[PDB]
């Protein structure tokens, strides 16, 4: 299973991205999917999390309204949709599979990560 | 002192004893080996009933931490946790005959395998000039990997069909010894232990269902190797037997020891029960059952549950077998726990 992150790159404050992560494998919809931003020598943060079938979402506080997370199982696509970036938003953003739900489940397979540069 | 077992001479009444004194409010158990010592708070395990040919078979658990969990019959107990991720089991019958020709079954495949490599995989426990064996100690991933045999796996193993309770609805899994097949009780009991767990552990589902699984021997066996063919075959002929009119909304699963054609380990109507609507025998499928290849019967029990393959090589409903016992998919947790009465409103 591969999954592949784009979308990204540079952007002003204010601006907005939509990111988008392809999977390549047989069962998309058996899984919930989340997206994921680790800063250099920050740690990892979960951003959103979304149901197998699209229907229930899950935010970080620092995202929630900004942010929204979508997947279309007919396209094998999960969507985060940036809007009003600010430049602590910057980071390496990845999207990854999970095992369980997608509010107590964990990622398992990674993307290769996207970079998303917010300036001032 | 807290109880202790001493795996290195674990016997029959070892475990009869020590499971038989546990109160409905648990027991502390040392596990003991060798500077190997953990202990395991054991509790009854209300949620499963068990007969095999009318011997009834009583279901213990540790806590999650603990990793352990017991089978104990009148004729044969079970001790099966996990060491270095690994599944290892304990299997001890009362009867020396027994337990004899259980332990020769179990030794039989490394009758070429080099003794250094053997004691991994098997071995003989010794009653403390010839010695007596009261039990076997078995690690099935160290087992498959000195034996190196042929992979088996379920590719194409489904066929397209044909409030919270008060308690949990009783669903009776109604197994039948295929004619002519050799099933032993301590891997049948532990196929019905993993299939039976892999739902509870789904959305609290206990609280909607307690399964009841029965065994006994019907006169159907499989016209061929073909697995689609036997299943088929062994659905009309639960529509025959006049002994199981009005058990048609029950589950029903035809067992045997060895495999089918091209190594498939099973078959099973695809999402065939729903509390409000199962009917004429639709929800049956066929199960191995030898230790080798734990949790097939959880995964054709999930099938019939709805369940679907799933692209992830540690999820119990992978296409090839994979020896894993737990729903891993969201979507299959959701429908298998919509088939069962449950709705998201109850939470878990
Ligand atoms: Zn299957």
């Amino acid at each position: 299973v591969q999954l592949q992150e784009s979308g990204g790159g540079l952007v002003q404050a204010g601006g907005s991205l939509r990111l988008s992560c392809t999977y390549s494998g047989q069962t998309f919809s058996a899984w919930a999917m989340g997206w994921f931003r680790q800063a250099p020598g920050k740690e990892r943060e979960t951003v959103a999390t979304i149901n197998w079938n699209g229907e229930r979402t899950q935010y970080a506080d620092a995202v929630k309204g900004r942010f929204t997370i979508s997947r279309d199982n007919a396209k094998d696509t999960v969507y985060l949709e940036m809007n009003s970036l600010k430049p602590e938003d910057t980071a390496v953003y990845y999207c990854a599979s999970m095992m369980g739900t997608y509010y107590s489940g964990s990622p398992k397979n990674w993307g290769q990560g996207t970079q998303v540069t917010v300036s001032s | 002192v807290t109880a202790s077992i001493d795996l290195q001479s674990v016997s029959y009444t070892d475990l009869a004893t020590q499971l038989n004194d546990v109160s409905d409010f648990g027991k502390m158990i040392i596990l003991k080996d060798n500077g190997f010592n953990r202990q395991v708070h054991v509790s009854m395990d209300k949620r499963t009933k068990i007969q095999l040919d009318n011997e009834n078979v009583r279901l213990f658990n540790g806590r999650d931490k603990d990793s352990t969990s017991f089978i104990l019959g009148d004729e044969f107990a079970v001790l099966r946790f996990y060491r270095n991720g690994e599944s290892i089991s304990y299997i001890a019958y009362k009867e020396a005959q027994m337990m004899n020709e259980i332990a020769e079954f179990y030794a039989a495949p490394f009758k070429k395998t080099r003794a250094i490599n053997e004691k991994e995989a098997f071995e003989c426990i010794y009653d403390s000039a010839g010695k007596d064996i009261v039990s076997v100690k078995i690690n099935i991933d160290k087992a498959k990997k000195i034996l190196n045999l042929p992979e088996c796996d379920y590719i194409n193993d489904y066929i397209k069909t044909p409030a919270v309770p008060s308690e949990p609805k009783t669903v009776y899994v109604i197994c039948l010894r295929e004619n002519g097949s050799t099933i032993y009780p301590n891997e049948v009991s532990a196929q019905m232990q993993d299939a039976a767990n892999s739902v509870y552990a789904v959305h609290g589902l206990k609280r909607y269902v307690n399964f009841h699984f029965v065994l006994y021997t019907t006169e159907y066996s499989c016209p061929s190797g073909d697995a689609k063919e036997g299943l088929e075959g062994f659905t009309a002929s639960l529509k025959s037997n006049p002994k199981a009119e009005g058990y048609d909304d029950q589950i029903y699963f035809l067992i045997r020891w060895g495999t089918w054609d091209n190594k498939i380990l099973g078959m099973s109507w695809f999402n065939s029960y729903n509390v409000n609507t199962a009917s004429d025998f639709e929800a049956s499928g066929m199960s191995t059952t030898q230790l080798m290849y734990p949790g097939v019967m959880a995964h054709e029990l999930g099938h019939i549950l709805g369940a679907e393959h799933t692209d992830n090589s540690k999820d119990l409903m992978y296409a090839t077998f994979t020896g894993y016992l737990s729903h891993l998919s969201e979507k299959n947790m959701d429908i298998i726990a919509k088939n069962l009465g449950w709705e998201a409103a109850d939470g878990d």
